[PDB]
């Protein structure tokens, strides 16, 4: 809960990245400028890190509040409070090592 | 920037050309890395508006506003409130009035 | 000797007569745009001041620049004779539509083709002008705006002197600073090194230059033949010949560049001689004229340097080097030589409100020009005009920036009349082209000993800028150049002359200036043979009553506008004298005002021309008045009407008012004033109210500068205030949809919204509580929107069928009072409104605040304080009469703050409201030689006035204090030494020891308690930093510094400090859970991880850093 | 006197047309009114001049 | 003058010291003051070239008056400041060790302190000078891995020379010194303080 004996840095790996994420970001398009919602994989799409709202999936199907740790397999997302959008992260895939 | 240059990578190697162009778009991508974990660290920091250096990743940390010293310049509280303060010669020491 | 018709009558102690009356306070604002716009009444000015050559403003930069041509000299164009045209509207409509206040100006253009021979000319529009008030204010949107003055240093020359250290010998630097160009330093080093530094380049020997324009080697040997230092480094030099000289010149300029003498001949003139490129302002070319005294005879027209300055220059310096006093050159009468001092108002010109805006315009014109010319030179030469080359949006781009963003641009302060009066003759020193905060010096923060007459010493804001902004002395008056004058009159051989002259800062150090005060007999002879006199720098001595040249005007000479009404100045201290000063600043306007007992005679004066007080301007008789307009038939016949606006929101948060103070059948004479604005009464300033003050410690309520008040003056609005708030809200389209305000709003009860009208907005005159709802309006619901295609669907159907949010405006913490008045503006209308709005309304709420605990008073001498506690009437001590009194006064402040100035008030202030009858039966006693013979018989509330530094002596009052007429019961309350004896409300008993009372004037400062009052429990949260919110109008709470912290951890208090930084600022789960064992009864959970901190780590391991937590 | 009622005005900082002073001068005025009540209950009083 | 007393620096006064105790042996220049001093069981002179602008101090005589002048030939005990002034820590601290400069620093705060006539309890500057004087410089590393030249705490550094000679292996050569509050702060153990 609150017991921290200890902090210790160590040097990540290509494989801790790929545990940490979520998701694969595969395009730089922001927030669309017409609908103002994420593109599909986008660089906020809630596939990858989560719903934009509070208990609501993309597609409407499980927006009912009586659904905690259910993804929607018609949008492929979860169903958390909003909060969890700020505390999961994403990785992207290099083609050459750097 | 990286995630757009990945994408170019990633489509001039499928479709296949020599080894100088190959090779040129693999320095762009470490050169968009280099300046995506810092920019200024080496080499002419990256400006897109009125000349300005931008605001890296690393530049959370150090600084005036890096997260580190934020945190101890101290945060706003609840349960508080200030006024004007008054003489009163009628309490005792331990007491105060409100 | 009341020069307005029909000011109150006040005698005062005079002693000595002021020759002329107080100058226009507002005359210096004013001059400058007038001499800019260019007027007829400017030219007769000018014309009677003897200036030969008249010279508007924008005649002046719009002639400078044309005539314009290209380079293949096939075409030019030329354009001058500015004028101007009529308003707009008035001034009550463009301040109330949101409008500003300007007018439009016509040049005429000529446009001539060279080639051809032709001529087109006509008028042409250029925009329009934010015009000036003639209260000197610029009204820009509706919000009033005011321009300071700046100091900058005059360009010139400048002799420096630098004591080496370690070598002990002169060096005598020379420095140039022309308004823009190339700088010149010309020093004389330990090596002989007389050298040039020109754009901070290597220090050069000044022959090579010398050569370099071709003089020759023998003017150079015989000229400075006298001189042996600079002979040496003549037969020093190695390069000789004007080619090899020119070259190595623009060698060391330009190097890299191919040297030819025609560039190095060609950049001389360029960078010396081209006017455009290089330029000085002709107060420049002026003072450099009269520091060397060549080309004095003749009025300066060409404003660029020339050489045979350059010489006269190096001559100077080599002269200056071999210590001679005074210098002389062919053509020019004999001067002095001496080093020149930043700090002297001699060189430290002002530039008022017309040289900014001439140089804002002026860069417009230059990037109009450069269009035009390019233009020009690109368009078709045949069907060309000037209307197609003109270009508008540069210089009314420019113009609207400068009023708008320009730290020279403030918002007119106007808690009352006396603080905008300050404001506006405010001299600032720092801002755009000036010196900043810590490149500043300290030094320049002192006083200089030509100060005197020119800038008040006393008046200075608190905080760090100190030094960096004063004020115009009264008689004060600005040089058509910029540089100060001070009145005097010139003794010409020990008889004074009645006639007055005005001197600048050279002109009055080369003279000598008498003492004021110094007695004078009637027939102008003076009676003492030997008279101080001050002389060149810090300097005063004793001198024969016949050398003596000049003499001041009034003892009030060097005293500020707002230091000039502080009675008995001459006793309180320049700390304490300059805190009362800033305070006078500061006061409320309350409801019902009270002209002072004892006052200096700039009351009225300052009130008149403070511009907030109305004034016929015909004599004429009024035929009806009422609470709302007045109207004065002239003797013409013809009727007039004024409008005074009542209870309108001032600039700073305050309320406006105007009362007549004229009856029905009065033939009102010309200049005499017919209503009162705030902070007046009977044409004249009234800031605060009379009080019966009682100085002695009182059971320690009024310990440490803590003040008692009696409730009499809070059961009588005696110090009641009026407060006016401001709100507004504003509907704005979206892409999602447009806002609009309705009487409707979702899910809220009947009750809640009784006060809207259909409209939406709250009845007029409907009380409001803090948290009530003010406007209602309606937010419109996001959903998926296609803009070809949902703009006509909505059209033909689908009409109101999404949802709406609630946005409404409520009042917000620690606001109520009455709803006055609301101003709602609409696009159906035709009002302008700013781009994507529709409809923004705002309203006006009034609360009324009487004098409550924790509020700050002051008098007039600063002596700052707050209310410690409010008793009863019933329980102040009281006079042996029954009188009670309504204040007291701590008494151990007064002696270490050494401000004993207050005391003589308030003994004059009680002698003055008793009235006083002196015994002239036997004949008038040897004190009250020196009184007015009108003077020694007063009714009670009487009124009296001290000019600073001639008022009553101590003797004065010693025999006045003997005398006051006793009370209607027959018998007199204080001695003679002032005190009294008291009755306690709480014992009953008399005190042991006599006490001193009187009447003292009182004002009320802004630093009100509603204020700052504010108490925070639980409310909105930030969403990005996840904080409450900050501010007392947001709800939020107060900060928490780490010095906090630090003293936390000096208890060894743990748990207090986790609360702190974890349960009440960031965790939100530790939030809700806290909250909800506080509204039961089950113990506070244990604080959890705060937000910083996962935070912290979800960014640390964006670098790669697997930052772990082992629990273990 | 505990509260006015004046017909045509709905607050007190406003003007009245026909009168040389505002709506808080005449409170003020009314303020120094002196009247003895011997009815235990809030009675009214009239003003009517023209 | 507290500023740069606690940051250590070079002081400005500079006043000579009494590197060794002897018979004064000073002769008085003018432009220079040259001052040199016979050791008294022997050995050779240190010599001082200050500057001659400044009026001489008392020389440490039975009476010990501050109205006495420098006398040449006199005696002087170690480690005194010839001429009014401030005598450089580090240099008291080589020849004295470190209680004398820790002593002479708090004499010399608690002096200036009471000059303005505020007064307070010398174990609040014991506890600050404890800290400012706890590192311990090495010349030479040896049979040690850190670099030479390289601070460490005198604990630290005790307890590797005490292994290393335990175990056979040479002792590392080190003596303690002195530096000011920043970098007294800069350096220390725990990494997410210093990153702060
Ligand atoms: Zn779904």
């Amino acid at each position: 809960v609150n017991f921290f004996d200890e902090l210790r840095i160590g040097l990540a790996t290509a494989e801790d990245i790929r545990q940490w994420s979520y998701g694969e970001v595969k395009k730089p398009e922001t927030i669309n400028y017409r609908t103002l919602k994420p593109e599909k994989d986008g660089l906020f799409c809630e596939k990858i890190f989560g719903p934009t709202r509070d208990w609501e999936c993309y597609c409407g199907k499980y927006k009912r509040v009586r659904f905690k740790g259910i993804i929607c397999e018609r949008c492929g997302v979860e169903v958390t409070r909003a909060k969890v959008r700020r505390e999961r992260m994403g990785h992207i895939e290099l083609a050459a090592p750097v | 920037r990286v995630i757009n240059r990945n994408n170019r990578l990633k489509r001039l190697i499928d479709l296949g050309a020599p080894e100088i162009i190959v090779n040129n778009e693999k320095r762009m991508l470490q050169e968009s890395v280099d300046a995506l974990f810092d920019n200024g660290r080496r080499g002419r920091p990256v400006t897109g508006p009125g000349n300005r250096p931008l605001k890296s990743l690393s530049d959370l940390l150090k600084g005036k506003q890096g997260r580190f010293r934020q945190n101890l310049l101290g945060k706003r509280v609840d349960y508080s409130g200030r006024s004007v303060i008054v003489v009163g010669p009628q309490l005792k020491l331990h007491q105060c009035g409100l | 000797n009341n020069s307005v018709p029909g000011a109150p009558n006040r005698v005062s102690f005079a002693k000595l007569r002021e020759p002329l009356e107080v100058p226009g306070l507002l005359d210096v604002q004013t001059d400058s745009f007038e001499w800019l716009i260019g007027s007829p009444r400017w030219r007769e000015s000018a014309a009677e001041r003897g200036d030969v050559n008249p010279v508007g403003g924008l005649e002046e930069v719009l002639y400078e620049l044309s005539p314009i041509e290209d380079f293949s000299g096939s075409m030019s164009l030329s354009f001058s004779d500015p004028r101007f045209d009529d308003v707009k509207a008035p001034v009550d409509e463009c301040k109330d539509k949101d409008m500003t206040y300007a007018a439009p100006l016509f040049v005429t253009a000529e446009f001539i083709n060279n080639n051809t021979g032709e001529i087109k000319s006509q008028t042409v529009f250029m925009g329009d002008f934010p015009m000036m008030t003639e209260k000197g204010t610029f009204i820009i949107n509706g919000t009033e705006r005011v321009v300071v003055s700046q100091l900058v240093r005059s360009p010139g020359v400048y002799f420096d002197e630098t004591i080496d250290k370690s070598t002990d010998k002169t060096l005598h630097s020379v420095k140039v600073i022309p308004s823009r160009g190339a700088w010149l330093e010309f020093d004389v080093d330990k090596r002989d090194t007389v050298g040039v530094r020109i754009d901070r380049k290597r220090r050069q020997p000044v022959t090579v230059l010398l050569k370099a324009l071709g003089w020759t080697s023998e003017q150079i040997v015989e000229r400075f033949g006298f001189s042996e230092i600079m002979r040496s480094t003549l037969e020093k030099d190695n390069t000789v010949g004007t080619d090899e000289a020119l070259l190595d010149i623009y060698r060391k300029l330009r190097p890299g560049e191919p040297p030819t003498k025609e560039s190095a001949q060609t950049l001389l003139e360029n960078l010396f001689f081209k006017e455009k490129r290089y330029d000085l302002a002709r107060v420049g070319r002026y003072k450099v004229n009269k520091k060397l005294g060549l080309h004095v005879g003749e009025p300066i027209t060409s404003s660029t340097l020339t050489e045979e300055d350059v010489v006269a220059t190096i001559e100077y310096l080599v002269r200056l080097h071999e210590g001679q006093t005074t210098m002389t050159v062919p053509g020019g009468v004999e001067v002095p030589v001496e080093t020149d001092d930043i700090d002297h108002f001699g060189n430290r010109r002002l530039r008022t409100v017309g040289e900014l805006i001439q140089n804002q315009i002026r860069v417009g014109m230059s990037r109009m020009e450069r269009v035009v010319r390019e233009r020009m030179t690109t368009q078709d030469v045949e069907a060309i005009t000037p209307q197609t080359l003109i270009n508008i949006r540069p210089v009314v781009a420019a113009i609207k920036e400068f009023f708008g963003t320009s730290q020279l641009s403030q918002f007119m302060d106007q808690n009352n009349p006396l603080s905008g009066l300050t404001h506006k003759r405010r001299l600032s020193a720092l801002g755009p082209g000036g010196l900043s905060r810590e490149r500043a010096g300290l030094e320049v923060r002192d006083v200089h000993p030509s100060h005197y007459g020119r800038m008040c010493p006393i008046e200075t804001p608190e905080g760090p800028n100190i030094g960096l902004i004063g004020s115009l002395s009264v008689y004060a008056r600005v040089n058509p150049f910029g540089f100060i004058e001070t009145p005097y009159r010139k003794v010409v051989d020990g008889v004074v002359s009645d006639e007055i002259v005005y001197l600048t800062a050279d002109e009055e150090d080369r003279h000598v200036v008498a003492q004021a005060n110094s007695p004078i007999d009637a027939d102008g002879r003076f009676v003492e043979p030997r008279v101080l006199v001050r002389r060149k720098a810090g300097e005063v001595e004793y001198v024969p009553s016949s050398e003596v040249d000049y003499m001041d005007v009034s003892p009030r000479q060097m005293v500020s506008v707002a230091t000039a009404m502080i009675p008995f100045l001459e006793h309180d201290d320049a700390n304490r004298a300059l805190m009362g000063a800033n305070m006078q600043r500061q006061a409320v306007p309350l409801v019902r005002s009270e002209a002072p007992l004892v006052g200096t005679g700039m009351e009225l004066r300052a009130a008149i021309d403070a511009g907030d007080v109305v004034v016929a301007e015909e004599s004429g008789v009024i035929e009806e008045v009422s609470a709302d307009y007045i109207t004065v038939m002239h003797d013409n016949g013809t009727r007039r009407t004024y409008r005074m606006r009542k209870f309108a929101r001032s600039n700073h948060g305050t309320c406006a008012n105007q009362c007549p103070i004229v009856d029905a059948g009065d033939r009102v004479e010309a200049g005499q004033v017919i209503a009162d604005g705030p902070c007046t009464d009977d044409g004249e300033m009234a800031l605060g109210k009379n009080l019966l003050v009682a100085i002695m410690p009182w059971e320690g309520h009024n310990y440490e500068d803590a003040i008692i008040l009696s409730n009499r003056l809070v059961e009588e609005d005696v110090l009641t205030s009026i407060h006016i708030e401001e709100h507004e809200i504003d509907a704005r389209d979206t892409k999602l949809g447009a806002e609009e305000i309705t009487r409707d709003i979702p899910n809220i009860s009947d009750e809640v919204l009784a006060d809207l009208d259909e409209r939406g907005i709250v009845r007029i005159g409907a009380e409001v509580r803090d948290g009530d709802i003010l406007v209602g309006k309606v937010t419109p619901k996001g959903e998926t929107e296609l803009t070809p295609e949902e703009r006509l669907l909505r059209a033909i159907f689908g009409e109101k069928a999404r949802e709406v949010r609630d946005t409404s405006l409520k009042v917000p913490h620690g606001e109520s009072g009455k709803v006055i008045g609301i101003r709602v503006f609409s696009r159906e209308d035709e009002d302008e409104l700013p781009a994507g709005v529709n409809e923004l309304v705002r309203v006006y709420v009034a609360q009324k605040r009487k004098i409550s605990d924790g509020d700050k008073l002051a008098g007039r001498h600063g002596n700052k304080g707050v209310i410690g506690k409010i008793l009863p009437v019933e329980d102040m001590p009281f006079l042996a009469d029954g009188t009670p009194v309504d204040i007291i006064l701590n008494t151990h402040g007064v002696p270490r703050r050494m401000n004993i100035g207050q005391i003589l008030e308030t003994h004059l202030g009680w002698c003055a409201h008793s009235g006083w009858k002196v015994d002239a039966a036997k004949g008038v006693p040897d004190w009250a030689a020196r009184l007015p013979d009108e003077l020694l018989e007063a009714q009670p509330n009487a009124i009296v006035s001290t000019p600073v530094f001639d008022g009553a002596q101590e003797a004065e009052l010693q025999g006045l204090l003997s005398c006051t007429l006793p009370n209607r019961d027959g018998d007199v309350l204080v001695d003679a030494d002032g005190k009294a004896m008291l009755f306690d409300g709480r014992s009953g008993e008399p005190f042991p020891y006599p006490v001193t009372v009187g009447y003292m004037y009182i004002m009320k400062l802004h630093h009100l308690v509603d204020d700052k009052i504010h108490a925070r429990s639980t409310g909105p949260y930030s969403m990005i930093t996840q904080q409450p919110l900050g501010g007392k109008a947001q709800f939020g709470g107060q900060r928490f510094g780490e010095m906090e912290c630090w003293a936390m951890q000096a208890y060894g208090a743990a748990y207090t400090l986790q609360e702190l930084l974890t349960i009440k600022s960031d965790d939100t789960v530790g939030r809700v859970k806290v909250y909800e064992a506080i509204v039961k009864g089950e113990n506070i959970p244990e604080p959890g991880i705060p937000e910083s901190f996962k935070v912290l780590l979800k960014e640390l391991q964006s670098l790669c850093l697997n930052v772990e937590v082992l629990s273990s | 006197v505990t509260s006015i009622r004046i017909d045509g005005v709905l607050h007190e900082f406003t003007t009245v047309p026909g009168v040389k002073e505002d709506v808080t001068e005449i409170i003020l005025n009314l303020k120094s009114l002196v009247v003895s009540s011997e009815e235990d209950e809030p009675v009214t009083m009239y003003l009517r001049k023209q | 003058r507290v500023q740069e007393l606690f940051e250590a620096r070079v002081p400005r006064g500079k006043a000579p010291i009494a590197d060794v105790t002897g018979r004064v042996r000073l002769e008085d220049g003018e432009r220079f003051y040259k001052i040199t001093i016979v050791p008294d069981d022997g050995g050779e002179e240190v010599v001082y070239d200050k500057i001659s602008k400044r009026q001489r101090l008392r020389v440490f005589k039975h009476e010990d008056g501050s109205e006495r002048v420098l006398s040449d030939g006199d005696h002087v005990e170690v480690g005194q400041q010839l001429m009014e002034g401030s005598a450089d820590p580090h240099e008291v601290l080589r020849v004295q060790g470190p209680r004398e400069v820790q002593i002479h620093l708090v004499r010399e705060v608690q002096e200036v302190y009471r000059a303005q006539g505020v007064s307070i309890h010398d174990k609040h500057i014991e506890v600050i000078v404890r800290q400012m004087l706890r590192r311990v410089t090495i010349i030479d590393s040896g049979s040690t891995e850190f670099l030479p030249g390289s601070l460490i705490d005198r604990a630290e550094f005790e307890a590797e020379n005490r292994r290393v000679v335990a175990e056979g292996g040479e002792p590392a050569a080190g003596r303690p010194v002195l530096m000011g509050i920043t970098k007294a702060s800069l350096a220390t153990d725990s990494w997410l303080s210093a990153a702060s």
